[PDB]
């Protein structure tokens, strides 16, 4: 009996380095466990034997060759493989497949966030935005309606000082002579009423804001991905993903690859270890398709920058080969399918997949960082204060030209 | 008691050229512990350099409402125009103290040493916008060198030349 | 020959057009599953007749005292040899019959209400206090503002006055005119110090009632169901859902399945009409797990209140009954294969699925959670802004007439 | 093999469908189903009865006999004894004891530990009182300071100044000394410094709401405590606290002797009444077991342990000239030690609770301040007010 | 005739006395075991004298030729009768010889660090707005006095109120100080803006950084501890208590032992001597999950910066070594019952763990677990406050110059 | 100034009929409460279900700061003080009316009424507290009616210090 195993793969690991540990169980991962799980299910021997030509499986028709494990398969010097390999039309109609244990997807994934340092956009992020624009609506507005009242209504006060008023109304501090009448008491203090219930709101709404932190994703969808159009994007250059991209029917699918039509700064990676390190290295834009168990694999990497947004473009499975028809077909098929119904394969891949990581353990996120107010939070201020103040500055130089 | 007070303002406006020149000469801004690993890097505003490592010997020149700031911090442009206009208050100063007739140059000192707040208040904001706006930066930090301490007191000195030649104005206007 | 098809009566799949009389005949059926067997009739090449199984039930070949029925029933019975319709791959129905390939996974997962919140005017203003507080602080305010005019009638000033220093001294205001004497320093030192207490106490509610309001953790997955213990769940007494409960190997899924088996929540369901029925009308007090296909089923063709969360909970696909010594085995898999590699079968999905549903979840885009105020409870805060105005207008309007 | 038990609430209880099936199984717990396993363990055919005296188990003394398992034991009625039974000194004679397979001792209880609700104190249910006191004594230090140093400014305008500083707001009259402008500017920025302060420590204390654990958490801090205290009748607690010696127990002894003899409750059932109706009251002394039950039954309201006081321990019993001693001591011995009583604790007595609150804290919402943090001031504003009224007339009267 | 017990020093048993060997050999032994041996020759009648560990092991199963050591092994092979010192009770031990009673019991328990920390003064003041931007705020506020200087006497009203309008402005407190020109009011405007956002975002942020400190708990029981990140924690390698974790089925139990089973850092160490010694080293985060015992004991000790914290995982006791057959065996068993009923055994463990112990003799030091600012923390502005105040007192005499020299 | 003595008069008579409205009869107590969720009322002296399982009965119903505090909101003694303070209140404010030429007393009954005012203030908050007390109560239209005593002594406070001004021109 021989069975063949990719060892590039994210389902082996070497046992030691060398010469420890040594026979047959050489390598532990999902797929030998698998494999020496459905050997004692039925009774197969075992082996350890791997094909040279490396790739999964390859249909050269141009050659008239298959190369890979399925070509090792269907001309024959092995019954039973067990690999990550997709199930294609070309490759069912030359060896029939088993059921897929596991499901396959494709998902973009983004790199993780570190902080955002805006400019004055760090202090108009709480209070809304909107919010800024009817406040000084209402201020031109009670500005207005003292002016009328202290001019048309029975003084020493014009344009310049009712404004004043107003701002100092606005500021919860007090006034230096009062208008001294009946009528603009009430709207004096229904405007110091609103800007004081405005000011609470913002210190409330500033502590809730700095007390825990949320971390929202810029993308949640494959549709807000394309309608967005500030991210770069690329897939990969040739291969499974690459051909469903080209070849696709959904009406956002063509879309998106006009999208990869005009792509600038090179998209196409040759390799995905070398897309993985640039979407790691920025996280500005370059955003990253792949599938999804190597993106699961990249979750439980020793850098632990890297999540995904959910969502399959294309479903498929991983099966197991076998060469044509003979008694051990059904065997094995059934054994799958009992291995796949009962919980021990899902026990074998959530144990692989989650006892072999740590960069998980940090779930959610980490409350043990707070500092104090650093010039993140506050650039906002201090860009909106040597504005201000220059502004202040360049009015009292106007106005003195204008007056003295 | 006025011969006193414009005394102090020369030595003030001598003390902040004095300043200026060894701010423009030297790197001592800020001890940054940086790569040449955390080892003691001039960080500088004109000139950046190291005094450890395997590299040492050789340094050279450093580099909707983002971009401007950003070419702010690459160009040091107010850095530089508040240095051509403490040259242009050292100069109107001179004036006065050689021509007494004329009112409107200290009219212009006190323009020139207020604007020199603001431009230094500019600089060293963007300067620390520069330092501190990074969330990347790194085990220490902080721990300001002491050129920064010869801003700040740069920044004492020209309130003091802003208060007392200001004054000066008041007693001559009034009298 | 004329070759037959069996089809369950199942919403998601095969629709009997509600018109019934015209349009008897070939298209007695519109939906999925006739539309797939149209589909493969014209590939393979064959004419098909629509039948209905007689029981009405899916039925199983498991090892009782005979009495077997059902759609593998009829299969191996002989009046039946494709059936085109939704079926579970099961062990139990793997012995006598293959299935050819899943067309589309399967994956139980659980299904939630959706939360809104529709933050009112005017009492939203009043939620940050109790409305006793608000009409305390109210009325104490007169009381004092009266009181201080009688003691400094007691021991220049008018009602207005009086108004306008009460006022100023209940909102941290300054004044032109000095409280005179020991007396009227004290009081207007005492109350400036309950004005402190109470803005104090205001801000501090605020800020946590917005901490206590953000910090919130949505339910996500299962590992969060099975640990806030907080929203009741469960699943039908028999079918997939059971067994696989039944059967958990993993210690979180072990858990569940112990919580589930407490019977604290029990199952209360009989048909998942209603289940959904019920969590419907639990105003998101309970929660229910079903299959992938018939949650978005529900999401769809309902209207929009409930929708799914989470990933998959297992792998699992779906098939079409062949018979086991029939010519009919290997071409419909190698052509279903091809329709599902092609992405024909996923444009049906998407067109049966996407297009014919009246809901705005994946026909529009979504609200984005910008965080701090969202026009809700600021809001309230320009209603009483409404109210100001509606006494500055009052105020005016009453001191013009009375000059008038 | 025949085995007799005693009924025992947190050991033993009656099944739901108790027309299902009557015999062996028939009951589910701690200890028939530690009686299954043991069986099946050492391989025998067994059959459950129950106890016709229901006596736990003690010596008259004066007739030399026993009632309850032990005397069943003796007199030959029973071979073996898986009902729980406490090893002390007088059932070693007559009575051989295993190992023992549970720890329990006596321990604490309290009520339920909820918010209080002051009026006074809620005014400044933050911060402390000597922070108070030093700000009173600095404003008074100021005002002072303030009134020496400006020479309009007399004994009551400088107050006022000072105080108008107290509260955010300026004055209407400013001084000509750069001593007092420094002064004020100081005195505004601690007042300013402060009040922010202690808005942000009232906001952290209404969003967290946190209770804290009371005063009686230790033996320690009961005999220093002025709550009162409780225990049984007549038992293993009444026996052991009878003497001592430990030099910490006599003066909780004297305290019993000292105080109101309400203290002494029949059963466990009316000391749990009587506790539940107070959040104070007295505190009661009793076995681990019932408070692990008490903790997770449908009322989860109290359900504090706190430390633990004296060791007992619980085994099984053999009669004395019995094959199967050894075989029952490494029988118990091994499940000890590879653990199945402790599963079968942790899915009975943990994992089977009526409120599962207990394992990981929940949030609840705050819901609407009240008054209470708010009627403090009012009492002190109508004072203040009733004060200022009455030396206002005084002063105009007089003066 | 002389009976020889077999004892075995760790903690506190067989410690030797302070004086040598300058005694007469088996009297000079203090500690619980030898009380108890004292006590347990007493109270039947025969000799209590100590004997040498041939090994100084406490002896294990041996599958390699058989054979027996320790304690057990000695009592097994000929030449003992009496055991005093404790030894664990195990299924191999129980196979050979029998035990009498636990005499006391004890527990797998966590150990951590005493948590101790020190609130500071003036550096307190610092804490939720760091220190740069106290230099900006004050260095633009002096700034924007000097402009408003400028802006009042340009567009009465000298240096001296406009130092009282900025000063004024600072703390939002206002001024009589008003220019006709709307020049000045503008600027003050905009410093009210600036000092009433700096206001808010210190509240905001003192807030939030007192409600993250104090939001924390400590940790205990055994699920926050599964449930726990960023701590390590671990037990010993040469010892039953691996041996007890790798027996477990408990889902909890199983879940962490499945947990730390992948032990990435040094969770394995050999002696509990060095483990206590590189946690007093790190003292930050670790745990070396003893017995409840050592753990009581170690607490007592010189650097009293260790505490129980907890309850026990399991039900383990202890228990005194007799041969099978002998006449030594059912009268210690009811003589050590006797005792353990009588609390004499509580009085051992009160007087040799709590009383002799030089260092932590008071436990309840620290409980009063104040949950809000006291004067440790706040008070530090009560300093600078004060410093200030010193300060205008300082300036105050020089003010005094100002008045009269 | 007639308008401001029948202005007094005025007010002091609907002070006197809307009180006794609000203290005299059994209204105020409206809460999810069981008296089983019946209608319940609370009262000055007892406690009284109109339907339910309680028909036909009016049962007198029972009960250092903290002590002083809970005596004042449970045996309601001090509201009894301060409602029978208002009745003085009311009678030196008929005597003023009768005894036009007061320039002092006039004002000295005008504190004593403000004074019960704030008396009633104080204790209607003690009681809310109680009330809110219980867990660890809204207007009940006579309840509302208190609301209005308060309203209604505000007023004629209000209207009174006016004709004290109006008192300074006139002496
Ligand atoms: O049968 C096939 N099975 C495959 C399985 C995997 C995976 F399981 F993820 F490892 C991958 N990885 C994709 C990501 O980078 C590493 C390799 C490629 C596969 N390919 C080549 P494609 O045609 O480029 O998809 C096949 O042909
Ligand atoms: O040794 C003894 N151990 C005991 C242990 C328990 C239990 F808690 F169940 F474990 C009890 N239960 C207390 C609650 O009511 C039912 C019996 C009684 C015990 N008694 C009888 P006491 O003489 O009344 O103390 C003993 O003597
Ligand atoms: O019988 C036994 N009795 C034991 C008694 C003690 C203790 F009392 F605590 F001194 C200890 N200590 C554990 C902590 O570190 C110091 C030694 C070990 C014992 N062991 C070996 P284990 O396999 O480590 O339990 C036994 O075999």
């Amino acid at each position: 009996v021989v069975v063949t195993t990719i060892m590039e793969s994210p389902y082996v690991m070497y046992k030691k380095n060398h010469e420890m540990f040594e026979g047959n169980d050489k390598y532990e991962g999902y797929c030998v466990d698998l494999a020496s799980e459905i050997a004692k299910h039925i009774g197969i021997k075992y082996k350890i034997a791997i094909v040279p030509d490396g790739k999964y499986g390859a249909r050269d028709a141009d050659t008239k060759i298959w190369n890979g494990m399925v070509g090792e398969l269907v001309y024959g010097k092995a019954e039973i493989a067990i690999a990550p390999l997709t199930i294609t039309l070309v490759r069912e109609e030359v060896i029939d497949f088993s059921k897929p244990f596991m499901s396959l997807g494709i998902s973009i994934m983004i790199k993780k966030p570190q902080k955002s340092k805006p400019g004055v956009f760090s202090f108009l992020d709480p209070l809304a935005y909107e919010i800024w624009m009817c406040i000084v609506f209402a201020y031109i507005g009670v500005s207005v309606v003292l002016f009328l009242v202290s001019r048309f209504s029975p003084n020493e006060f014009g344009i310049f000082n009712s404004l004043w008023f107003s701002l100092g109304a606005f500021m919860q501090q007090g006034c230096d002579i009062s208008p001294r009448s009946l009528s603009g008491r009430i709207v004096g203090g229904v405007w110091w009423f609103f800007t004081l219930i405005i000011i609470s709101s913002y210190t409330a709404n500033l502590a809730a804001f700095l007390t825990v932190e949320r971390m929202v994703s810029p993308i949640e969808s494959a549709e807000d991905l394309a309608k967005q159009t500030e991210i770069a994007y690329g897939t990969l250059d040739s291969g499974s993903t690459k051909e469903f991209f080209r070849r696709s029917k959904i009406a956002v699918y063509e879309k998106m690859w006009t999208y990869m039509r005009s792509a600038e700064p090179s998209v196409f990676t040759r390799t995905t270890a070398e897309g993985v390190a640039r979407v790691r290295k920025s996280k500005g834009k370059f955003a990253f398709l792949l599938e999804s168990t190597m993106n699961e694999y990249t979750e439980q990497r020793k850098p632990c920058d890297t999540m995904k947004v959910g969502g399959n473009l294309d479903s498929k499975g991983y099966g197991v080969a076998t060469p044509k028809g003979s008694s051990l077909r059904t065997p094995v098929n059934l054994a799958v399918l009992k291995l796949s119904e009962a919980g021990v394969l899902d026990k074998l891949k959530n144990k692989w997949w989650y006892d072999k990581g740590e960069c998980g353990p940090k779930d959610s996120g980490s409350k043990d960082k707070t500092s104090a107010l650093s010039l993140s939070n506050v650039a906002g201020v201090f860009y909106i204060l040597v504005g201000g103040l220059g502004l202040a500055m360049l009015v009292a130089l106007i106005e003195f030209c204008y007056k003295s | 008691d006025r011969g006193v007070q414009m005394l102090l303002t020369t030595v003030g406006a001598f003390a902040a050229f004095s300043l200026m020149t060894i701010a423009v000469g030297t790197d001592y801004w800020l001890y940054s512990r940086g790569v040449c690993e955390e080892v003691m890097t001039h960080s500088g505003l004109w000139r950046t350099c190291c005094l450890e490592g395997n590299f040492k010997g050789l340094c050279k020149q450093i580099d909707t409402a983002e971009y401007f700031l950003r070419a702010v911090r690459a160009s040091s442009i107010f850095p530089i125009l508040s240095v051509i206009l403490l040259f242009m208050g050292g100069l109107c100063i001179a004036a006065s103290e050689f021509y007494k007739t004329r009112h409107n140059i200290i009219l212009s000192a006190g323009i020139f040493f207020v604007s020199a707040g603001l431009s230094n208040i500019i600089g060293i904001i963007v300067y620390i916008s520069a330092n501190a706006g990074d969330p990347s930066k790194k085990k220490n930090s902080y721990s300001y060198g002491w050129s920064f301490y010869f801003g700040a007191l740069s920044f004492i000195i020209a309130e003091m030349v802003g208060v007392l030649a200001v004054h000066m104005f008041i007693d001559r206007h009034k009298q």
